C-alpha cells in the first residue's frame, strides 16, 4: 500500500477570493506562492467563415 | 462604441457584434450545453445540444452558431430549452453502448455528467441498438466507435489544427461512422490531442488504458520538459 | 372578388408543352412563345422585373411558399467583390412528384429563359442547374436546349443586343434526397457531402462557393419570363389573394388516370381528381386518405377532402400544407399504417445523419413504426411516438426532420383507432 | 430495412491501390471541361462529375480509382472517399453488366411494385440484392425516382422503363438478354405521363408569341 | 440478505467477473477496497490487485 | 399534330452524351472568377 508521513497530504482549503486565501495563508504563519488566475480568452467565432470564397478558413468537409 | 445590448434571463449585457448567444451566457456566467462545439474549433452545430429559447421566438436557435441580435433575451432556463436539452439526450442515448463500466471514461464523460443535469433520469428506447467496427489508427489512440456520438470534433481537430485530412464521415444517415475509410495510421505530433477533445469514450489514449479512474488522481500543475516551447 | 376556382383554359397556361406532344427544341420554343421579346425585359432593369415578380403574387413551387419576388429581391444589394450565382433547384426528391422532370425535358427553353431573367433581376453572372443524377436523358435535353441557346446568342456573351453577360451550367447529382436542400445542394456543388448547414448565414449573403447565391425551384424560374412578358397583374388573377397563379399538379396512387395537369392555383382537390385523374379506383366513397402535398405532407381522410382547396393557406387549416402539390391517394382496400412505415423508411435511408434528432431520431420512428406494422406493440407506446416526433420537429438543422415527422403525426392523428385495433389483433392472435 | 452495404474499405486482391486504372485521354478531355465549369480558384467542385466519369469508364470504383480523382483534383483522399460513400449511385464493388433499380417508394407501392419486383426475381432467378452468375444483370430496390406518376416503374442503366407489368418487365429483360436496347418510357401506349384516356388538358393548340404581352413592352 | 465474509465470484465459464469498474472502491464508506489494473495479455480489462482489509470494513 | 410524340431523340442517347455536350459547350463560357488562390489548402 501507499504509505505516508505527513498529516497534511489531504488538506485542500477553498476561497471566494485570492486576499482571503492569502490572509489565511499569511495568519497561520504557512509560506505561500500565489498563481494568477489564468481565463480563456473570448475568441471570434463566425459560422459564415467556415463556407469562405477567398480565405483559408474554408473547411474541406463538415 | 460598436457594442450591443442584449439580455440573459432578463439581465442586460454589452456584446461585441458577431458574437453568438453561446458567448452571451458565457459573460453572465452560465456554461450552455455542449457536445460538438469546441472553442479552439470550428463551429459545427450538428449536436444540437445547445438550443436554445429566444423570448417572443417559436422556434429554438442554436446557442454556438446563432450571433446573437440587439434586444434578445435569451431564456437560457425556460421550459422549452430544458425540453430540448432533454429530447436530444434522449437521441444521443438512445444508440449508446452500456459501457460505462468499462469506459476509460467514466468519471471524465460529458455525456455522463450532461446526461446527469440536463437530460431525464429513464429510458423508453425497446428496439435494439448499433453496433459498429472499431478502427486502427495507430498505437498511441485505441479506438472504440460504438460510443461515438458523432460530433464531428476529431475531424475538425485533425484538419484545421493538425493539418491532417485522413479523417473524416463514411456512410448516411444513421450508418455514418467517423474514420478513414482505410486501414491508416493518424500518426502527426499532435495526435494525442484527439483523446482530450472526445467527450466520449470512442477515442481513449492505449497505454493508459483500464489503469486508473479520474476520481483517485491526484493532480500535479507542472511543466513540459520534454523540448524547449514549456 | 371571385368566389370559384378551378376552371383554368387551355389558352390560359403556361406549360404548353407539358406532355411532350409537340417540339422541345428551340424552334418549337419559339413557336409556343418562348425567348420573345427577352432583349427589352433584359433592358427593362433588375427593378422592373422584380417589382413584376412581386405584384405576380407568386410563392415557392419547392414547397416552402416563400414570397419569390422577396427572396429575389434579397440579392438586389451592390457588389461586393465576389461574383453571384443563380442555382436552381432541379434535384426532384419529393415521392409523388413528377412536375419538374416534365418541365426539364419538355421545355427546357422556359428554364433556360428563366435562369436568364433572375439572373439579370438578381445581377447573377451565371446560373447552376443542379439536375437530378437519375434523370440522365432529362440532363442531355437540357444540355442540347443550352447548347442551341448558345448558338443562336441568347445566352452567353451579352446574350441579346442587351449587354449583359450569363451563363448557364448544368451539374449532375448522384443520388442523394437531401441534396435537394438549397445548402445541401449548394454543399453537394462544392464537391462536399450533401450536408445542410445552418442558416443563418442566408444563401443571399454566403452561398455556393462564399458568394451570394438564390436557390430557386424549377417551377418558379420557368414561370418567370411569362410572368414579365404578361404582367404580374395576370398572374395574380388566378387563385385566392396570397394564393395567387396556377400550378402543376402530380396526381398519383389509386386513382383511374394518374397524371400530371397544371390547374388554376386554388382548385378543390375532388373537382381536380375527378376532373383529371378520372376518379378514385372504385368511386370516391372508396377513398380513405390523400397525401395532398408530397411525402413530407401530414394525410387527411375522405372528410377533410370533401371540401378543401389545394393552395398553402386552407391546406394549411387543414393541418397539412400545400407542399410540392404532389397529390397521392388511397382507396379503403390498403394498408394506411403500411404506407406510412414505408414513408417513414424512405425519410430513414435518405437523411444525411448530420445532426442527432433526425438520424437518431428518424431511425427510432422507422424500428416504432416497423413493430407498429405488425402489432407488436403497445397502445401505450402511440403517445410516446408522438412525442418523439415533436422531439425531431423543430429541432434539427434542415427540414428533413420536420418532413419525417409530420407524416407519422397526421397518421396517429387520423387513425389512431386503426393503430389500436391492429395492436389488439397482435394481442390475442400471440396472448 | 438495413444497408447491407460495409462504408469501410480492406485491402483486395482485385481492389486495392495497385489496382491499374487511368483515365483515357477523351476522359481528360472531359475532365479539363468539368474543371473549366468551375471558378479557377475551387477545382474540388468537380469531384462529383469526375468520379461519375470513372466509373463510367470503369463500371465501378475502385480505391485506385478513387486515389486517382483525388490526385487529378488535389483534394486530399479522404473528401473523395466521403463523396464516394455518401452518395448512393457511385458503385465501389463491381457491379453487372445491366443495374436494374426497382423502386418500392410508396406511390410505386401502391401500384402493385411488388409484382413487378417478384416478376423480376422469378424471371433472373437472383434474390433483391443479388448479381446474376453471368455478370449480367444486378437487382436493387431504389427509393423515388422522380416518376410516380408512371408508376410502376424500374432503371436500368440510365432508362426509365415505366408503368411496367410482369409481363411487360419479363419482355424487357428477355430482350435485354437478346442484345438489343429495347425504348425507353412507358408501357401501355400512354407517351409520357398525361392521362390514359383522358386528354383533359392541352387539347387547343397553343398560343404564339406576342399573345398577351402587356402594353408599354 | 444477510452480508458475511467478501467473496469473488466469476462466470459459468469460469472467467471472474470482475471488470477493474471501481465502483466499489469508490462507494467503500471505509475505505477498505484497494484496486489496481491493467489490459490482460488478452486485451480484457482485469484487475492485478483487489485487496479488502476485513478489519477496516464495516460490512 | 398533338397525338405525335416528339421527345424521341432521348431513345439515342450515349454513356458520354452528357459530358460530350459539356465539352462542345465549353467553348462558349465567359471566363471564371478566381479567388486569387489555387485553393483554400493554399
Ligand atoms: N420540390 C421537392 O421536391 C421537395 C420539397 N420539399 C418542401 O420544402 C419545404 C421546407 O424546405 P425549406 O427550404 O427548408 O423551408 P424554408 O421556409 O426555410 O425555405 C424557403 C425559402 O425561402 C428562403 N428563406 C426563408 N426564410 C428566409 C429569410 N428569413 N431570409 C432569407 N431567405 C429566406 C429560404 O432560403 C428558402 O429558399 C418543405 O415544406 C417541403 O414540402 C421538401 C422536399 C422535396
Ligand atoms: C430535405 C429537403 C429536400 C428538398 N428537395 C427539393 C427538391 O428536390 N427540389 C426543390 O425544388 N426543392 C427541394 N426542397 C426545398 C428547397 O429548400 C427549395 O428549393 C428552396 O427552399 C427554394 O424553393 P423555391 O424556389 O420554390 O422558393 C427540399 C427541402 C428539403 C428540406
Ligand atoms: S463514453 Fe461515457 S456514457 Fe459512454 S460508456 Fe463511456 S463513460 Fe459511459
Ligand atoms: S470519435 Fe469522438 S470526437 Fe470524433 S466524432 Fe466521434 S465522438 Fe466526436
Ligand atoms: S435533419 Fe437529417 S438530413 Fe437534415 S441536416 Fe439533420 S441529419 Fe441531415
Ligand atoms: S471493481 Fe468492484 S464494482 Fe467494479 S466490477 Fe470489480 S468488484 Fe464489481
Ligand atoms: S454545441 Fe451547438 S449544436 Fe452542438
Ligand atoms: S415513388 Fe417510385 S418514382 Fe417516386
Ligand atoms: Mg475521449
Amino acid at each position: 500500500w501507499s504509505s505516508t508521513a505527513d498529516p497534511l497530504s489531504n488538506l485542500v482549503l477553498t476561497f471566494s477570493t485570492k486576499e482571503d486565501a492569502v490572509a489565511f495563508a499569511e495568519k497561520n504563519g504557512w509560506s505561500f506562492d500565489v498563481e494568477e488566475r489564468k481565463v480563456p480568452k473570448p475568441k471570434s467565432k463566425s459560422y459564415g467563415a467556415n463556407f469562405s470564397w477567398n480565405k483559408r478558413t474554408r473547411v474541406s468537409t463538415k | 462604441s460598436n457594442l450591443i445590448e442584449v439580455f440573459v434571463d432578463g439581465q442586460s449585457v454589452m456584446v461585441e457584434p458577431g458574437t453568438t448567444v453561446l458567448q452571451a451566457c458565457e459573460k453572465v456566467g452560465m456554461q450552455i450545453p455542449r457536445f460538438c462545439y469546441h472553442e479552439r474549433l470550428s463551429v459545427a452545430g450538428n449536436c444540437r445540444m445547445c438550443l436554445v429559447e429566444i423570448e417572443k421566438a417559436p422556434k429554438v436557435v442554436a446557442a454556438c452558431a446563432m450571433p446573437v441580435m440587439k434586444g434578445w433575451n435569451i431564456l437560457t432556463n425556460s421550459e422549452k430549452s430544458k425540453k430540448a436539452r432533454e429530447g436530444v439526450m434522449e437521441f444521443l442515448l438512445a444508440n449508446h453502448p452500456l459501457d460505462c463500466p468499462i469506459c476509460d471514461q467514466g468519471g471524465e464523460c460529458d455525456l455522463q455528467d450532461q446526461s446527469m443535469m440536463f437530460g431525464s433520469d429513464r429510458s423508453r428506447f425497446l428496439e435494439g441498438k448499433r453496433a459498429v467496427e472499431d478502427k486502427n489508427i495507430g498505437p498511441l489512440v485505441k479506438t472504440i466507435m460504438t460510443r461515438c456520438i458523432q460530433c464531428t470534433r476529431c475531424i475538425r481537430f485533425a484538419s484545421e489544427i493538425a493539418g491532417v485530412d485522413d479523417l473524416g464521415t463514411t456512410g448516411r444517415g444513421n450508418d455514418m461512422q467517423v474514420g478513414t475509410y482505410i486501414e491508416k495510421m493518424f500518426m502527426s505530433e499532435l495526435s494525442g490531442n484527439i483523446i482530450d477533445i472526445c467527450p466520449v469514450g470512442a477515442l481513449t489514449s492505449k497505454p493508459y488504458a483500464f489503469t486508473a479512474r479520474p476520481w483517485e488522481t491526484r493532480k500535479t500543475e507542472s511543466i513540459d520538459v520534454m523540448d524547449a516551447v514549456g | 372578388k371571385k368566389t370559384s376556382f378551378g376552371s383554368l383554359k387551355d389558352e390560359d397556361r403556361i406549360f404548353t408543352n407539358l406532355y411532350g406532344r409537340h417540339d422541345w427544341r428551340l424552334k418549337g420554343a419559339q413557336s409556343r412563345g418562348d425567348w420573345y421579346k427577352t432583349k427589352e425585359i433584359l433592358l427593362k432593369g433588375p427593378d422592373w422585373i422584380l417589382g413584376e415578380v412581386k405584384t405576380s403574387g407568386l410563392r415557392g413551387r419547392g414547397g416552402a411558399g416563400f414570397p419569390t419576388g422577396l427572396k429575389w429581391s434579397f440579392m438586389n444589394k451592390p457588389s461586393d467583390g465576389r461574383p453571384k450565382y443563380l442555382v436552381v433547384n432541379a434535384d426532384e426528391g419529393e415521392p409523388g412528384t413528377c412536375k419538374d422532370r416534365e418541365i426539364i425535358r419538355h421545355d427546357p427553353h422556359k428554364l433556360v429563359e428563366g435562369c436568364l431573367v433572375g439572373g439579370r433581376a438578381m445581377g447573377a453572372r451565371a446560373a447552376y442547374i443542379y439536375i437530378r443524377g437519375e434523370f440522365y436523358n432529362e440532363a442531355s435535353n437540357l444540355q442540347v436546349a443550352i447548347r442551341e441557346a448558345y448558338e443562336a446568342g441568347l445566352i452567353g456573351k451579352n446574350a441579346c443586343g442587351s449587354g449583359y453577360d450569363f451563363d448557364v451550367f448544368v451539374v449532375r447529382g448522384a443520388g442523394a434526397y437531401i441534396c435537394g436542400e438549397e445548402t445541401a445542394l449548394i454543399e453537394s456543388i462544392e464537391g462536399k457531402q450533401g450536408k445542410p448547414r445552418l442558416k443563418p448565414p442566408f444563401p443571399a449573403d454566403v452561398g455556393v462557393f462564399g458568394c451570394p447565391t438564390t436557390v430557386a425551384n424549377v417551377e418558379t424560374v420557368a414561370v418567370s419570363p411569362t410572368i414579365c412578358r404578361r404582367g404580374g397583374a395576370w398572374f395574380a388573377s388566378f387563385g385566392r389573394e396570397r394564393n395567387s397563379g396556377t400550378k402543376l399538379f402530380n396526381i398519383s396512387g389509386h386513382v383511374n388516370h394518374p397524371c400530371t395537369v397544371e390547374e388554376e392555383m386554388s382548385v378543390p382537390l375532388k373537382e381536380l381528381i375527378e376532373k383529371h385523374a378520372g376518379g378514385v379506383i372504385g368511386g370516391w366513397d372508396n377513398l380513405l386518405a390523400v397525401i395532398p402535398g408530397g411525402s413530407s405532407t401530414p394525410l387527411i381522410p375522405k372528410s377533410v377532402c370533401e371540401t378543401v382547396l389545394m393552395d398553402f393557406d386552407a391546406l394549411v387549416q387543414a393541418q397539412t400544407g400545400l407542399g410540392t402539390a404532389a397529390v397521392i391517394v388511397m382507396d379503403r382496400s390498403t394498408d394506411i399504417v403500411k404506407a406510412i412505415a414505408r414513408l417513414i423508411e424512405f425519410y430513414k435511408h435518405e437523411s444525411c445523419g448530420q445532426c442527432t434528432p433526425c438520424r437518431e431520431g428518424v431511425d427510432w420512428m422507422n424500428k416504432v413504426m416497423a413493430r407498429f406494422v405488425k402489432g407488436d406493440a403497445r397502445p401505450a407506446e402511440i403517445d410516446s411516438l408522438w412525442e418523439i416526433s415533436k422531439q425531431i420537429e423543430g429541432h434539427t438543422i434542415c427540414a428533413l426532420g420536420d418532413g419525417a415527422a409530420w407524416p407519422v403525426q397526421g397518421l396517429i392523428r387520423h387513425f389512431r383507432p386503426e393503430l389500436e385495433e391492429r395492436m389488439q389483433q397482435f394481442a390475442l392472435q400471440h396472448q | 430495412g438495413a444497408g447491407g452495404a460495409l462504408f469501410v474499405h480492406r485491402d483486395t486482391p482485385e481492389n486495392n491501390p495497385d489496382t491499374p486504372f487511368d483515365f483515357t485521354p477523351e476522359n481528360y478531355k472531359r475532365i479539363e471541361a468539368i474543371v473549366k465549369n468551375y471558378p479557377e480558384g475551387h477545382k474540388a467542385a468537380a469531384v462529383l462529375p469526375v468520379l461519375d466519369l470513372a466509373q463510367r469508364q470503369n463500371g465501378w470504383l475502385p480505391i485506385s480509382a478513387m486515389n486517382k480523382v483525388a490526385e487529378i483534383l488535389q483534394v486530399p483522399p479522404m473528401r473523395v472517399y466521403e463523396v464516394a460513400t455518401f452518395y448512393t449511385m457511385y458503385n465501389r464493388k463491381p457491379v453487372g453488366k445491366y443495374h436494374i433499380q426497382v423502386c418500392t417508394t410508396t406511390p410505386c407501392m401502391l401500384r402493385n411494385s411488388d409484382s413487378i419486383l417478384e416478376a423480376i426475381q422469378k424471371k433472373l432467378g437472383i434474390k433483391v440484392g443479388e448479381t446474376t452468375p453471368d455478370k449480367l444483370f444486378t437487382l436493387i430496390e431504389v427509393e423515388c425516382l422522380g416518376a410516380c406518376v408512371n408508376a410502376p416503374m424500374v432503371q436500368i442503366n440510365d432508362n426509365y422503363y415505366e408503368d411496367l407489368t410482369p409481363k411487360d418487365i419479363e419482355e424487357i429483360i428477355d430482350e435485354l438478354k437478346a442484345g438489343k436496347i429495347p425504348k425507353p418510357g412507358p408501357r401501355s401506349g400512354r407517351f409520357s405521363c398525361e392521362p390514359a384516356g383522358g386528354l383533359t388538358s392541352l387539347t387547343e393548340p397553343p398560343k404564339g408569341p406576342g399573345f398577351g404581352v402587356q402594353a408599354g413592352l | 440478505r444477510f452480508r458475511g465474509e467478501h467473496a469473488l465470484r466469476r462466470y459459468p465459464s469460469g472467467e471472474e467477473r470482475c471488470i477493474a469498474c471501481k465502483l466499489c472502491e469508490a462507494v467503500c464508506p471505509a475505505q477498505a477496497i484497494t484496486i489496481e489494473a491493467e489490459p490482460r495479455a488478452d486485451g480484457s480489462r482485469r484487475t492485478t490487485r483487489y485487496d479488502i482489509d476485513m478489519t477496516k470494513c464495516i460490512y | 399534330d398533338n397525338s405525335t410524340y416528339r421527345n424521341l431523340q432521348h431513345h439515342e442517347y450515349s454513356t458520354y452524351t452528357f459530358l460530350d455536350l459539356n465539352v462542345e459547350l465549353s467553348k462558349f463560357r465567359m471566363p471564371q472568377p478566381s479567388s486569387g488562390r489555387q485553393s483554400p489548402r493554399h
